[PDB]
């Protein structure tokens, strides 16, 4: 039992590796492809960094 | 005066092409890449300031780093266009006045002069190319407007263009960020990035070896004199890292991962601003050049259009010297002792911990971690059994830069001693 | 000096991966070997062969090395084990150079008299170990090597804001041992930098939840196994624990302490008991190798320079036998063809020898008093007990499945009933056995003689626990 | 040091038996086993004649290595080598034929050195390396004829509830280190008379000694282990239910005599202990 148990432990692992690579896939999936939504992006994080200079 | 001969080569061979071939042309463009590096040597430890136009360590390291990525990248284009060697000159020269001086007016005329170029040069005529190119000069115009408005404010917060003025407060804070938008845009940190990605997979490889080289170095340099405050530049490094690691992940395709893997280094670079030691700054940054150009050399030598992950497989069976040395590159971008890039990394870090940053310095420290995957991925591959692949393995140019590129990252991570005690005046 | 006997293994390694021949790099591990016992004898104390160097003046970086009584027989230890690695291998793979190259990083880690220096060996070690996992054998290689990579890179890379905080934040002048302990840090500092050290040095420890590399590790490196004994020596945790850790930041061990004593009885407690599940050598001895880096990192945990030394001196010894064992159910394999522990059972009648010597290296193993594992076992014990007696008697509830698991394998390999008969012993088989079990009966018997230079740091370093 | 060569003894025997041991005939390394084992008797009876024996040298710290040998430690020494030696030539004749003659007669060798590092100890860690080995000796000659697998996990069964013994033993012996600090029988006596100290962490040590002796005499409940060491042969069965590996039970008592005499709840549980 307790051997299945590390077997899982060591499975749990590699789902939080997987959480972390899907995180990095959506954000991949953040970039579309279309510039306007690049521009877009671009204008939020500009005036995201202007509010936190307060 | 490696200005004056930058200028002089770049006037001169623009008639001299109609009667000269475009070897020919291009041998001179190597040749006073060479001379003005050589200046630059010789006049170690010789500031020199003439109007805003000043050289100090500052100047004298990134350009010498923007020379040798011109150079390396000079030295694989073959094309028989004089104009595509005219640009990189061009762009050469506006990256020395962009890195030496502090008038923020100046300063935009040199990064126009140093773009233009660019957007041009990124032009194999492939479809993605124009693309790439297209949404290039959007984003690089949009942030030149910024970039504008944010030097305005500056006028305004204080009766000079000149960065150092004491500066008001909530009006001057604005300022500082409307000039931190256009520079970290060109610095391709997040949420900035996306632009670098379709830039790097649509231009062709040596292109983004000079880029992902001089532009970057540049950048740095010119980012350095900038006052930016601790909760910015928080901001800005966490999201970099974090989001540049991350989609590099997901990304299948050699040029776009490198180029979220460029963002998160970037994130990294954006450390030692905190202190703006600038030879912590300037010492990663050589480490991070040397690195890149290698494997954008080797990139090169596979394929100028697009290198997906595969290709890379086999390298050391097809050319033992080149996977090794793609491999070095690997490792030292992923900042591991005793690489000089570990040192860099290291420096930045102490920089950032100097200056009491700790979560973020986790935070960065932890997505450095996750980017072993794709370095690994990477680095490793070439080992595996080549699949079907053009493969083309380079003139003894390329490997013989190839392999200096790799021996003076392994030299400089040994004995660091060496060249980072003449970082600052240069004794 | 030091840094001669630190260097050596190295070069032989360069000198058998890229030149010729295999041969070679066994007397060139013999050379180190007998270098590194050389600096072990004589020995005046931890100064013996100072060296200090200029590697960063500007950032306050030395080379800075130099024996202590830790770092004397942990080089010896270090040189002998790879030595037999290097003799009995029959990898050839031309990768016992990336065999030398390991050892002699792992001797300057030991040697290391400076924060950042022992920082730089302890990451640097990994691409040689990754090397000999990846290419020379294993078919999850890839797999294993990211998680064993990923898992060590995590824990380690915060641990360097952890060594710039202990440097800066106390005003640490350089980054030498020395003047780092002259300058202690303070309360819910000491804290986080003592939290930043322990979580690297747990997971290389390694203890319970973050053992999960182990396995997938010992697995799939090349059957020989010469690559897990060397990642078997890489389980510096407890001395990077008892040397930088707590004497940096002992304010934040103050309060970890129960939890890091607990951590280690149940580590040592579940690798000896799933090592009895273990249907295969690599997993049975990783567990084997937890239980015993359990058992080690309680005897540090306790304070109690009993404990301390006798985990220090357990530390030592179970990455000799533990790297022997590997070494041998190699030549198993590269004999017979197959790592599982049910078949080929008749080997007893048809080996001389090899039952007797793997009978010494498992009882050497389950903690046998008169082989290397007892004083260490027992000293951990009193010191243990002298912390937490609970503790101490759940972590001890270990010589139980030890034996189990250990008479289990031995009997199903060796005993039963005659099969086809196998190859009796190779000529380096024959040395490798000799200087094994001469290792083990002296340190098993003279458990006095060596660990002089351990019990000043011990009762030292325990001491500092105090007020 | 001359008290050691009694161990010597039949430890080079056994090293010659164990390594070259098939180079011999077939009853001389019985006749050796043998010899040795009487010019040990002849030589420790000699010293016991002489008034007895005493013997320290530089071990562990704090913990030495401490023999004694008294009238207590000299009978046991005399029935075992005795004993010993009339099972090493009923061994001589029983065992005929058989290969390993070599190795059983070391494994007796090797029975008769531990028994002797068991009764010649002033500290209680010598005593149970003693005890440690005597287990190992007993597992090996149970297991001596190993094509049989009836006759394996006898002993491996035998072993395992043999160190369940030993754990108890190793945390009675750590609590009378954490108590006082000695672990020398001798000192951990004459610190025990007078004003006695957690009288319940002294029973609790009292009962671990007691427990490990129950795993090594065949007591309940580590009864089992005893009745099928007639898986190994007929002197070894002689060697270990007679002579010695269950008189070492009675004998920790013996020696732990003052620290049970002042334990009566201790003591009358050990009586109904035997009783069952």
């Amino acid at each position: 039992a307790l051997f299945y148990g590390d077997r899982g432990l060591l499975s749990g692992y590699f789902g939080l590796g997987g959480a972390a690579r899907s995180l990095g896939q959506g954000l991949a999936r953040l970039q579309t492809g279309y510039l306007r939504v690049y521009a877009l992006l671009f204008v939020l994080g500009a005036l995201l960094l202007l509010g936190v200079m307060r | 005066m490696t200005l004056a001969i930058l200028a002089v080569f770049s006037v001169a061979l623009t008639l001299l092409g109609f009667v000269l071939p475009p070897q020919g042309v291009k041998r001179a463009t190597l040749l006073g890449l060479a001379l003005a590096l050589a200046s630059l040597l010789l006049t170690w430890g010789k500031p020199f300031a003439f109007g805003p136009y000043a050289v100090d360590g500052v100047s004298q390291v990134f350009t010498l780093l923007a020379l040798l990525g011109a150079l390396w990248t000079v030295g694989l284009v073959r094309s028989g266009r004089f104009e595509f060697y005219l640009l990189v000159l061009y762009a050469a020269l506006g990256m020395h006045l962009l890195a030496s001086t502090r008038h923020l007016l100046l300063m935009l005329v040199a990064l126009e002069a140093l773009s233009l170029p660019l957007y041009a040069l990124a032009t194999w005529r492939r479809g993605q190319g124009l693309e790439a190119a297209l949404k290039y000069f959007l984003l690089g115009a949009l942030a030149a407007a910024f970039f504008l408005y944010g030097a305005a404010l500056f006028y305004g917060a204080t009766g000079s263009l000149v960065l150092g003025a004491p500066g008001e407060g909530p009006l001057y804070a604005l300022a500082l960020g409307l000039l931190l938008v256009g520079l970290g845009f060109k610095a391709a940190l997040a949420p900035f990035h996306f632009w670098t990605p379709d830039v790097y997979q649509g231009s062709p490889t040596p292109v983004v070896l000079f880029m992902a080289t001089s532009v970057k170095a540049a950048a740095f340099a010119a980012l350095l004199r900038v006052a930016a405050p601790p909760e910015a530049l928080a901001l800005l490094v966490a999201l970099s890292v974090v989001v540049g690691n991350l989609a590099a992940l997901a990304q299948k395709e050699a040029k776009r991962l490198l180029a979220y893997s460029s963002i998160a280094h970037a994130g990294y670079m954006a450390l030692a601003l905190y202190t703006g030691n600038a030879q912590a700054l300037g010492f990663y940054l050589l480490t991070y050049v040397l690195a890149t150009g290698l494997a954008f050399a080797v990139l090169s030598q596979i394929s100028p259009d697009r290198v997906p992950l595969e290709a890379l497989r086999g390298l050391y069976r097809k050319d033992p010297l080149l996977g090794l040395a793609f491999l070095v590159a690997m490792l030292s971008l992923l900042g591991l002792p005793p690489l000089a890039g570990f040192w860099g990394k290291y420096l930045a870090f102490a920089e950032a911990a100097r200056a009491g940053a700790w979560g973020v310095l986790v935070l960065a420290l932890v997505t450095s971690a996750v980017s072993a995957y794709y370095y690994l991925g990477l680095g490793l591959a070439v080992f595996a059994r080549p699949e079907e692949t053009p493969f083309r393995p380079g003139p003894p140019w390329a490997r013989a830069a190839v392999v200096a590129a790799g021996v003076l990252l392994l030299a400089l991570g040994l004995l660091p001693g060496l060249v980072l005690p003449a970082l600052a005046a240069g004794g | 000096m030091v840094v001669l006997a630190v260097l050596l293994p190295v070069v032989f390694g360069a000198l058998l991966l890229l030149g010729l021949p295999r041969a070679l790099g066994v007397l060139g591990a013999g050379l180190s070997f007998l270098l590194n016992l050389y600096l072990f004898l004589t020995h005046p104390g931890g100064v013996a062969h100072a060296f200090q160097a200029p590697l960063l003046p500007g950032a306050g970086v030395y080379w800075a090395f130099g024996l202590d009584g830790l770092s004397a027989l942990f080089f010896l230890t270090i040189a002998l084990t790879v030595f037999l690695g290097a003799l009995v291998a029959r990898v050839e793979g031309r990768f016992l150079g990336l065999a030398l190259l390991m050892e002699g990083l792992l001797l300057g880690l030991f040697a290391a008299r400076d924060l950042l220096v022992f920082y730089v060996f302890f990451e640097a070690a990994l691409i040689p170990a990754l090397l000999m996992l990846y290419l020379y054998g294993g078919e999850g290689r890839t797999r294993a090597l990211y998680t064993f990579v990923l898992f060590t890179l995590v824990g380690s890379l915060p641990m360097l804001a952890a060594v710039l905080g202990a440097r800066l934040l106390s005003g640490s002048p350089t980054f030498l041992l020395e003047d780092l302990l002259a300058h202690p840090l303070q309360e819910e500092a000491a804290f986080w930098v003592f939290l930043g050290f322990a979580l690297a040095f747990a997971i290389k420890t390694p203890l319970f939840p973050l053992h999960a590399w182990l396995p997938p590790f010992h697995q799939e490196n090349h059957p020989s196994g010469l690559a897990d004994a060397l990642g078997t020596l890489y389980k510096v945790g407890v001395f990077a624990f008892f040397r930088f850790a707590i004497p940096l930041a002992p304010e934040g061990f103050a309060q970890a302490q129960g939890l890091l004593l607990f951590l280690a009885a149940l580590s040592a407690l579940y690798g000896a008991w799933v090592a009895f599940a273990a249907k295969d050598f690599k997993t049975l001895l990783a567990y084997a190798g937890l239980s015993h880096m359990g058992v080690a990192a309680l005897g540090v945990f306790s304070g109690t320079p009993e404990g301390a030394m006798g985990g220090l001196y357990l530390l030592a010894a179970s990455g000799v036998y533990t790297g022997g064992l590997f070494l041998l159910a190699g030549r198993l394999y590269e004999r017979t063809g197959t790592l599982e522990i049910g078949r080929y059972r008749g080997l007893a009648q048809s080996a001389p020898g090899l039952a007797a010597l793997a009978l010494i290296l498992f009882l050497a193993m389950v903690g046998l008093p008169g082989l290397s594992g007892f004083p260490g076992e027992f000293l951990t014990l009193l010191g243990a007990y002298k912390a937490s007696p609970w503790l101490a008697a759940l972590a001890f509830l270990s010589v139980i499945a030890s034996a189990a698991y250990a008479l289990t394998a031995f009997q199903k390999t060796f005993w039963e009933e005659g099969g086809s008969g196998v190859k009796d012993l190779a000529g380096a088989e024959w040395g490798f056995a000799l200087l094994s079990v001469l290792a083990l009966l002296l340190m098993g018997v003279f458990p006095g003689y060596f660990a002089r230079g351990l019990h000043p740091l011990a009762e030292a370093f325990a001491k500092l626990l105090g007020g | 040091m001359a008290l050691l060569g009694t161990i010597l003894l039949p430890l080079l025997g056994f090293a010659l038996l164990g390594l070259f041991g098939k180079r011999m005939r077939e009853p001389l390394p019985g006749v050796l086993a043998s010899g040795l084992v009487l010019a040990s008797f002849l030589l420790g009876a000699g010293l016991l004649l002489s008034g007895g024996a005493r013997f320290q040298a530089e071990w562990l710290p704090g913990i030495p290595f401490s023999l004694l040998l008294d009238n207590l430690s000299g009978f046991m020494l005399l029935i075992v080598t005795g004993v010993g030696f009339l099972i090493h030539v009923y061994a001589i004749g029983y065992m005929g034929g058989d290969p390993g003659y070599s190795r059983f007669f070391a494994y007796f060798n090797l029975f008769i050195a531990m028994m002797l590092t068991l009764v010649l100890a002033d500290s209680y860690p010598v005593m149970f390396i003693g005890w440690e080995g005597v287990g190992l000796a007993s597992f090996l000659l149970i297991g001596f004829w190993y094509k049989n697998p009836q006759y394996a996990d006898s002993a491996r069964k035998a072993f395992i509830v043999n160190r369940i013994g030993d754990l108890g033993f190793m945390l009675g012996m750590a609590i009378l280190w954490a108590l006082y600090g000695t672990l020398s029988i001798s000192e951990l006596k004459e610190a025990m008379e007078g004003p006695l100290k957690n009288p319940d962490l002294l029973a609790l040590a009292g009962l671990l000694l007691f427990l490990g002796a129950v795993g090594k005499s065949a007591q309940i409940p580590l009864m089992v282990w005893l009745p099928d060491a007639m898986a190994g042969p007929t002197p070894v069965s002689a060697l270990i239910h007679a002579a010695t590996m269950v008189t070492a039970g009675v004998y920790l008592i013996a020696r732990s005599s003052f620290l049970y005499s002042v334990l009566p709840d201790v003591s009358y549980a050990i009586a109904v202990v035997g009783l069952l």
